[PDB]
RNA sequence: GUUUGACCUCAAAUCAGGUAGGAGUACCCGCUGAAAAGCGGAGGAAAAGAAACCAACCGGGAUUGCCUUAGUAACGGCGAGUGAAGCGGCAAAAGCUCAAAUUUGAAAUCUGGUACCUUCGGUGCCCGAGUUGUAAUUUGGAGAGGG
């Protein structure tokens, strides 16, 4: 009896709009309805179809961002990782494999070899 | 190379033209803020032998104090200011009776020229933030006298750690 | 007080430099680093990533 | 006041470290070639003892570099000095004799 | 403002005071039409830009590309030289046939010895007015030296009447002025 | 003694090397000294065009013997 | 030329991109300090660390930690008591980078922007930074030029 997530994918964003429109005033009717009734069962499926709906709505705004800055080699700071204090900073992979040309040259002259003792 | 030529003429220090100089500058800085940032090192061979490369993410702060020691308190001052800076080193340039003046080479780990170029990339370590607060520079490990010599003993800090050594006791599962 | 300069050391010169640094192969010959720069721009076009 | 509870865990520890290393060094012993030194202080001066590493020299005269020596995984010290005959003799030997035994992946 | 002021009160305190005669060599310079034809030589040895030399390299890295391997024939690059630890490493040997030297400098101290030097190893130094004018006939924004080595055989008679000029004009003008104490006259 | 035999023909076991080759244009380079000077290194060493760089006397031996046992004999 | 322009300095930007703060704080490192408290700064460890070392020997060989040295030396109204270190045995082991003479036959170096691409980045182009020195090579154990 409640909407289902992968339904609202399909839809265009006027639809979702629109299916919001209609889920608030769903609300407000069924508020009315409420203040006479000690428990009522449909508002609680309601309010998850708003949330489903904000979900949907909010999904396809962000990925729509997220394509329109695709190419760039920037973003906006929500929409990066957040991952921690400081695995944000003071390294890359790239800027920690980083090494001189002098140890580079060094590292192919004389690589550590591989052996077996008592043989 | 020139910096022979300027090390030397650095060593006479009140030989005629360098107190001419340092008179001037003495004046010229007291014009200017307690701490400013400087163009360029004043001694540009000093700075090398501290370790100073001409490019992005090296900063050249000139700072005054008042006659710990003067020049880590000098230091301490720049990296109150400037805390996304990390403090490469610092030297002497000039004083006065009212003041001294030191030179102080900062490093910023923003920078990609510095997040890259190996030679300088450790810097951008979060274990080297605020080097002049815990006397990890170079008049830091001065101050705490920090070498191999039988000159150098139990000294402030380290007295109180072998004072640590006195202070805690060891036991085994068996006793010994 | 003040005196002019005396050049006890300038009006001596030195016929002869101060080091026996031989001298270099590199000076005399094509600049090598500036070849290892045009094969690098002809390794680029062959890949076509540099338009003449 | 502190008590060594965990003497017994540590050397568990320390040897599973003595496994783990072991793993990444899997045929290479987990330790350097080392010199056989003798002893200062004439309490000691009749003890041998293990050294820190060789020298140069003593590298040179077992017949390779000191830098491609540590690939091979022989110690080597350059502040040492080789001063008697039959310890650097003797380190020469044990040199050999390494290079004897090992076998080595190109 | 405050940096007006300070710029405005330097040059009072230094010539209120007495410079050594180590300075005041500088502002004791070169004339105008010495200067003048100087400049019209080193324009003569402009040093190769950037876009010049990448275009000079895109060219031949084509012709080799194409391979249309023209030849193997290039005389050598003459320009100025402008590198200060390079001005000074061409002194020494000496190679240094003209060096040009700017008055303003900002660390003096990188400079006072080069007049000294030139003079004990003989080379015509001459003390050029502004930085910034060896920094346009050398591609940078200033340069505070510009030594000069290798002339065509079209330029070295010029080279060496410009040498005898300078020499007439600069060493023999200034050289006991040079050793007096400039300034100390109040403002 | 078993798997030290098997890594002691593993050791043992020669990988499969490739030859340092020569450049096309330094051989091509070096097939216009050989027609020029022939063989002989006095001439060729003291020769301005196509020998810019100016190289070692030997240098030129060993290039012009590793481009004969190339191509050419 | 009363013009025009190089610089250099200093401002301004609702310009672009970044970063500092606070909490916690067992362990660590600095500063201050009584009869500890406090302050400042970090990390998973920190610090220290590759001898201007220790020795006096048949010499040793970065640092760190454990056992021993040893309650010894030494100090102390030589009173209260205070209180090391070399060596040895072990754990663990690892070494490296600058700054000095020119690449001068070509600043060869890098940030940034943009266009693409296989995106902890790459390529191209263009601004810049930089000779008041960014690259390569060389840190005494030498090393460099050549042959």
């Amino acid at each position: 009896a409640g909407v289902k997530a992968y339904e609202l994918r399909t839809k265009s964003k006027e639809q979702l709009a629109s299916q919001l429109v209609d889920l608030k005033k769903e609300l407000a009717e069924l508020k009315v309805q409420k203040l006479s009734r000690p428990s009522l069962p449909k508002i609680k499926t309601v309010r998850k179809s708003i949330a489903c709906v904000l979900t949907v709505i909010n999904e396809q705004q962000r990925e729509a961002v997220r394509q329109l800055y695709k190419g760039k080699k920037y973003q906006p700071k929500d929409l990066r990782a957040k991952k921690t204090r400081a695995l944000r900073r003071a390294l890359t992979k790239f800027e920690a494999s980083q090494v001189t040309e002098k140890q580079r040259k060094k590292q192919i002259a004389f690589p550590q070899r591989k052996y077996a003792i008592k043989a | 190379g020139a910096y022979k030529y300027l090390e030397e003429l650095q060593r006479k220090k009140q030989s005629d033209v360098l107190r001419f100089l340092q008179r001037v500058r003495v004046w010229e800085y007291r014009q200017k803020n307690v701490i400013h940032r400087a163009a360029r090192p004043t001694r540009p061979d000093k700075a090398r032998r501290l370790g100073y490369k001409a490019k992005q993410g090296f900063v050249i702060y000139r700072v005054r104090v008042r006659r710990r020691s003067l020049r880590a308190t000098a230091e301490e001052r720049v990296g109150r200011r400037a805390a996304n800076l990390r403090v490469l080193n610092s030297y002497w340039v000039n004083q006065d009776s009212t003041y001294k003046y030191f030179e102080v080479i900062l490093v910023d780990p923003q920078h990609k020229a510095i997040r890259r170029d190996a030679r300088y990339n450790w810097i951008c370590d979060p274990v080297h933030k605020h080097r002049e607060a815990r006397g990890l520079t170079a008049t830091g490990k001065k101050s705490r006298g920090i070498n191999k010599g039988h000159k150098f003993n139990n000294t402030k800090a380290g007295r109180r750690k072998t004072w640590k050594r006195q202070n805690t006791l060891s036991l085994w599962r068996y006793r010994k | 007080p003040y005196e002019p300069l005396i050049d006890w050391f300038t009006r001596h010169e030195e016929v002869m430099p101060l080091t026996a640094v031989p001298e270099p192969k590199r000076r005399f010959v094509p600049s090598k680093n500036e070849a290892k720069r045009v094969m690098k721009i002809v390794r680029a076009i062959r890949e076509g990533r540099i338009i003449p | 006041v502190k008590v060594h509870f965990d003497q017994a865990g540590k050397k568990v520890s320390r040897r599973n470290a003595r496994a783990t290393r072991a793993a990444k060094i899997a045929p290479r012993p987990l330790d350097l070639l080392r010199p056989v030194v003798r002893a200062p202080t004439v309490k000691y001066n009749r003890k041998v003892r293990a050294g820190r590493g060789f020298t140069l020299a003593e590298v040179k005269a077992a017949g390779l570099t000191a830098a491609y020596a540590r690939t091979i995984g022989i110690a080597v010290d350059h502040r040492r000095q080789n001063r008697n005959q039959e310890i650097f003799d003797a380190n020469v030997q044990r040199l050999k004799e390494y290079q004897s035994k090992i076998i080595v992946f190109p | 403002p405050e940096y007006v002021r300070v710029q405005r009160q330097k040059k009072i305190l230094s010539i209120r005071l007495k410079v050594p005669p180590t300075i005041a060599q500088f502002q004791y310079t070169l004339d105008r039409n010495t200067a003048a034809e100087t400049f019209k030589l080193f324009n003569k040895y402009r040093p190769e830009t950037a876009a010049e030399k990448k275009e000079r390299l895109t060219k031949e890295a084509a012709a080799v590309a194409e391979g249309k391997s023209k030849q193997d024939a290039s005389p050598k690059p003459y320009a100025v030289k402008y590198g200060l630890n390079h001005v000074v490493a061409l002194i020494e040997n000496k190679k240094a046939k003209l060096v040009l030297i700017a008055n303003d400098v900002d660390p003096i101290e990188l400079v006072v010895f080069l007049p000294a030097l030139c003079k004990k190893m003989g080379v015509p130094y001459a003390i050029v007015k502004g930085k910034a004018r060896l920094g346009t006939l050398v591609n940078q924004k200033t340069s505070a030296v510009a030594a000069l080595t290798e002339v065509r055989a079209e330029d070295e008679a010029a080279l060496a009447k410009l040498v005898s000029t300078i020499d007439a004009n600069f060493a023999d003008k200034y050289d006991e002025v040079k050793k007096h104490w400039g300034g100390g006259i109040l403002g | 003694t078993e798997v030290v035999k098997k890594l002691e023909e593993l050791a043992s076991r020669p990988v499969i090397r490739k030859e340092r080759s020569q450049s096309e244009r330094e051989e091509e380079w070096l097939e216009k000294l050989y027609k020029k000077h022939g063989d002989d290194y006095k001439k060729m060493f003291f020769d301005k065009k196509l020998n810019i760089y100016q190289q070692s006397e030997g240098d030129l031996k060993r290039r012009l013997l590793r481009w004969k046992k190339r191509n050419g004999i």
